[PDB]
């Protein structure tokens, strides 16, 4: 939160791992230092929605057209902000530490593409704890699909396994002492399959590139979402959903300015203007806290 | 598209290795003042040396402004700490 | 569409922006690092030492 | 080695995490080298040794961390008269997420936790079982000395 | 002898426009954001077009830490605030 | 064998004008009982359900 | 079978793009009046110039009673508010 801070950069030093070497005997101690790196994160995001609202149309009109502009004004700049911070799975992509997962079977993006399963969320658990990550605030996030898709587990529905009714409420326990957790924003990865408003349509979802592309990770180096699984996979086991498995500290968010409106009256134009703006910036903050499983759309047959 | 075509240091063998731990010219040393940078296509700092003289420039993809920044500064506090000139 | 350029504007000169504002704009180190993580030693607790 | 005048400017407390660094380090070796045991254990030829393949041998069809291999290692250790009540299983957070695979380690027929719901699992035959990330998969260029120090 | 032999940065004729408060190469605006910087022995940033490209240089004489890391840092901010790319 | 844990002993260079900390341990370490440990040896496999 | 076989507005290329928001005939913008309609077999609309005139159509699947209604209507709005001329 840094609303009431002044600067544009915010710099937070890296601490290594210090060496321990045997003493030898007359050999003085071997002093140690490390050249040590800084992660730097800006406020680069300034967003905004705009309308201007004519008297003409708004006279003739039975309907409220300012209190409709005004309220999708504000979801589109909640739907923005939340997009752009899903959209960093393009960099832990980019990584190239190891943190991505595909679901098939030889762990490439040619194989038999599985959906989000028991082995996949244990390779992911695994992959974590092999980082030492803890274990108190980390979380699932999923689309629809693969929130069903770990419908079709016995172990995460029976109650021999865990002490819910998946089966009776369609709602998934805690998984491996992780919540799982389903939002929509997670689609199909595709390159025209997203919507910034009705205007724009057919741009690709977000940390996908492509033309039209605006989620795209803008402070760190990352590479677009794996859009269909290659090889004799077709169909639903050929699209391709990106699950995220991370803590917390996976990623930061510069908190600048929250989505506030300014209404002005133009004279000139016998009008009313409304702006909202966010000021804000997203990046990678550790590069070792998240996950990301790639599975496809298929819900398997139990 | 802002990219910068060329940032380049010259010196001599003897401040190169007193800023590289002591290291050669074609070697980084994880230690030196040309370490620690952002890396972000590979080692974002390369040098070489012919005749006598060390130039030191950032790689081709990993010209971004905070690595150029990194450097300006880390030359700056290693050539005021070790009374090393800087004529430019 | 608001395109019609034969028209005359109301804004002239500079503005004040954030880019004309670089001397004033400083860098901040919050204070705060990055600890690499920990691993957990249990060994030592399961050898008998003397 | 600290300067005088690095620490006077810089506003992080520098001796402070250097002295942490060294400590966290040599604890770290020491766990390590307590650790690395099991090669003597290993180079005992006792029958302290079990391979989890299918004839028990280095080329056969390698197996996870199961039923069957822990309750070898049990009867191997009660056929000598060891104690049962200061046994212990240090194994991998591979080994611990394998054992989080076996039926009879997560079902409540077997046992009274709910390892799937919460991640853990409790005690097996009575043995506790203890993750560590300093086993690891057993490579010669997979540690680390430090910063400076990679495979 | 620590000298910066080469800060040189590419751009095209409209972006250099965009920050150069709309005037041509070869003339630096002082309300633009290549003015305000060190002068140690004239003009510290000179500007050539060629070809609808840009190139932007710290001056011979005026190649210290300081006119390289204000400017790495304008063109930062610049290509953040006006949404320009700034491909390494 | 729990010869000696690490401490730090701290030393002033004054031809340097630092702060000298050497942290160091003494031990060792063997197999006390030939017949109290087993070693099981596994892949790195996650098993499908 | 009761079937529209041609729903047929012709207009000049300024009125189009008046209408169409200032963008060209192939393409229907959908901030224009003549976006938003019912789709049954993809875009309801279509235009093309040809000789400095624009011929705006109804699709060939998108030929229903609520689409050739708003669209006379939406004609007559815009044509009202542009003081532009409507021929029986």
């Amino acid at each position: 939160d840094v609303t009431g801070k002044k600067g544009d950069r915010f710099h937070i030093p890296n601490i290594g791992r210090a060496s321990v070497f045997d003493k030898l005997p007359e050999t003085p101690v071997q002093l140690q230092a490390r050249q040590e790196s800084d992660f730097y994160v800006d406020i680069d995001k300034y967003k905004e929605s705009s309308f201007l609202i004519e008297d003409l149309g708004a006279m003739q009109s039975s309907y409220d057209i300012r209190q409709e502009y005004t309220t999708e004004a504000g979801y589109a700049l909640s739907r923005m902000m939340d997009a752009d911070i899903l959209g960093l799975r393009a960099a832990v992509k980019g990584l190239n530490n190891g943190s991505e997962i595909f679901n098939t079977a030889d762990a490439t993006i040619s194989g038999a593409s599985s959906p989000l399963n028991y082995q996949a969320l244990l390779t992911a658990k695994t992959i974590l704890d092999n980082r030492d990550v803890p274990m108190e605030k980390r979380v699932i996030i999923t689309s629809p699909t693969g929130y069903n898709q770990l419908l079709a587990i016995d172990k995460f529905i029976s109650m021999d396994y865990q002490d819910g009714r998946p089966v009776k409420s369609g709602v998934v326990g805690t998984i491996f002492g992780i919540p799982v957790i389903m939002t929509t924003q997670v689609t199909v990865n595709s390159a025209t399959g997203y919507s910034n408003g009705s205007t724009v349509t057919g741009i690709p979802t977000p940390g996908v590139s492509g033309a039209g592309a605006l989620h795209l990770p803008t402070q760190d180096v990352f590479t677009s979402l794996p859009t269909a699984f290659t090889g004799a996979n077709t169909g639903l086991a050929a699209q391709v959903i990106t699950t995220l498995m991370c803590h917390s500290d996976w990623a930061v968010m510069l908190k600048s300015k929250m989505p506030s409106a300014e209404s002005d009256r133009s004279v000139q134009y016998l009008g009313d203007i409304v702006v909202n703006s966010m000021v804000y910036g997203a990046k990678l903050f550790r590069q070792t806290n998240a996950v990301i499983i790639n599975h496809n759309a298929v819900i398997p047959a139990v | 598209a802002i990219t910068c075509t060329a940032c380049t240091f010259t010196m001599t063998d003897a401040e190169f290795a007193i800023l590289n731990e002591g290291v050669a010219a074609p070697t980084i040393d994880p230690r030196g003042s040309f370490a620690g940078l952002q890396s972000l296509s590979g080692a974002p700092i390369t040098a070489s040396a012919s005749a006598g003289t060390t130039t030191v420039v950032v790689a081709a993809s990993n010209r971004n402004d905070a690595n150029i920044r990194t450097l300006a500064q880390r030359l700056r506090r290693a050539a005021q700490a070790n009374r090393i000139t800087f004529t430019a | 569409a608001l395109n019609n350029t034969t028209y005359q504007g109301s804004m002239r000169g500079y503005a004040v922006t954030k880019s004309r504002l670089d001397s004033f704009i400083p860098e901040v180190w919050t204070g705060e690092v990055l600890r690499a993580l920990n691993q957990n030693f249990v060994a030592s607790q399961y050898v008998k030492t003397l």
